[PDB]
DNA sequence: CGGAAATCATAACCACAATCTTTTT
DNA sequence: GAAAAAGATTGTGGTTATGATTTCC
């Protein structure tokens, strides 16, 4: 893969209400990042070439995110089935920037007899084993 | 530590770009910040979902259920290809 | 190896300690190699003659009571004549509260 | 956080063990402070050395006295010869 | 800023009891 | 309807290969 797995499952186990996360999440989301990245930095760019430069500039990732309503959720980084219409979107990026602060990303147990289980276990080096 | 690694979201930026351009640092951490955001935003949708089905496992179909709904519709095609075409 | 950078953070928390060569860290992190190996290999002597195939904490305890180099340890698990070297463990072990 | 990683600590642990042999967890605790105590102890000494000497560094010859010193006079040559073909 | 070298961090690997989801009773 | 058994799938940590970051220039 070209994105991490396992810091993915870390980013979304940041928000409590997570419990279990099926195996084809993360792998569906690092390809989902990727096109992220590929059309924020696309449109970036534009901005960049309307300024006669050669780099690519914090400044172009926001006018980026200031031309593409759908990047809104993403305002605070760069201060100073039917798609939602754009009012019932609106109410959904405002209560994700309400809840953007309560997340934690140390580690949490969520589920404590398996890890019971997991420091009791057979391993062959570092390995679970049969 | 919250975000993905700023090499591998600065291998894939490149890919959007010619071969001329360059990337500053800050282009790249803002990148990096952007898209663990766009996970975080992604799975709070799904999560909500998830709870009002009474179910305690996200899925796949409710990643892309969140993309759609919060507009991100234009990866969901490729991604339900990407599931299968991988899935083997 | 060992890693160079918490080596030298380790090595600076002494407050006396001012500046370090390049090739100290480096140094250290082959003797801490050594240091390892010798502390096992007599600990490992101590579960063989209670014909244990794990190595345990009083192990440990025991390599570091029955060599004396390994005086200064005594307070983890509660050349020199053999008694300057005693005057500069305890001067250690002192500064160690500190 | 003031200890050498005990992953590493565990990997040199095992090398002076046979295939037979497995480590207690407090085990592995215990020889990771000792090692950094170790760290402490030499760098006492040697860091004493160097202000009775006017001097302000702590270079590789300051280390090795303080083993010398200290009793562990076994680990200098190969120590030495160590330095050296690493080039110093 | 990109690239090479040196240094260091960690994601992936493994398998099963615990737990989640579906089907039976 | 509700309960319960069946069937399906994940979370968990010790080790080390992998590659991510740090240092230079």
């Amino acid at each position: 893969h070209q994105l991490p797995l396992a810091r993915i499952k870390k980013i979304m186990k940041a928000d409590e209400d997570v419990r279990m996360i099926s195996a084809e999440a993360p792998i569906l989301f690092a390809k989902a990042c990727e096109l992220f990245i590929l059309e924020l930095t696309i449109r970036s760019w534009l901005h960049a070439e309307e300024n006669k430069r050669r780099t690519l500039q914090k400044n172009d990732i926001a006018a980026a995110i200031t031309r593409t309503d759908i990047f809104d959720f993403l305002v605070d980084i760069v201060p100073r089935v039917t798609q939602l219409s754009p009012m019932d979107r609106e109410a959904r990026v405002l209560r994700y920037r309400e809840k953007r602060k309560t997340r934690k990303f140390e580690k949490t147990i969520r589920y404590a007899s398996r890890k019971a289980y997991a420091e009791i276990r057979p391993r062959v080096n570092g390995r679970f084993a049969k | 530590d919250r975000f993905l690694p700023i090499a591998n979201v600065s291998r894939i930026m490149k890919k959007a770009l010619p071969a001329n351009a360059k990337i500053s640092k800050d282009a790249k951490e803002t990148v990096q910040e952007c898209v663990s955001e766009f996970i975080s935003f992604i799975t709070g949708e799904a999560s909500d979902k998830c709870q009002r089905e009474k179910r305690k496992t996200i899925n796949g179909d409710d990643l892309l259920w969140a993309m759609t709904t919060l507009g991100f519709e234009d990866y969901v095609e490729p991604l339900k290809v990407y599931l299968q075409k991988y899935r083997e | 190896q060992l890693p160079l950078a918490r080596i030298k953070k380790i090595m600076k928390a002494d407050e006396d300690v001012r500046m370090i060569s390049a090739e100290a860290p480096i140094l250290f992190a082959k003797a801490c190699e050594l240091f390892i190996l010798e502390l096992t290999i007599r600990s490992w002597l101590h579960a063989e003659e209670n014909k244990r195939r794990t190595l345990q904490k009083n192990d440990i305890a025991a390599a570091i009571t029955r060599t004396d180099i390994f005086d200064f340890l005594v307070d983890i698990v509660p050349q020199l004549s053999p008694m300057d070297r005693e005057a500069r463990v305890l001067r250690y072990r002192e500064k160690r509260k500190t």
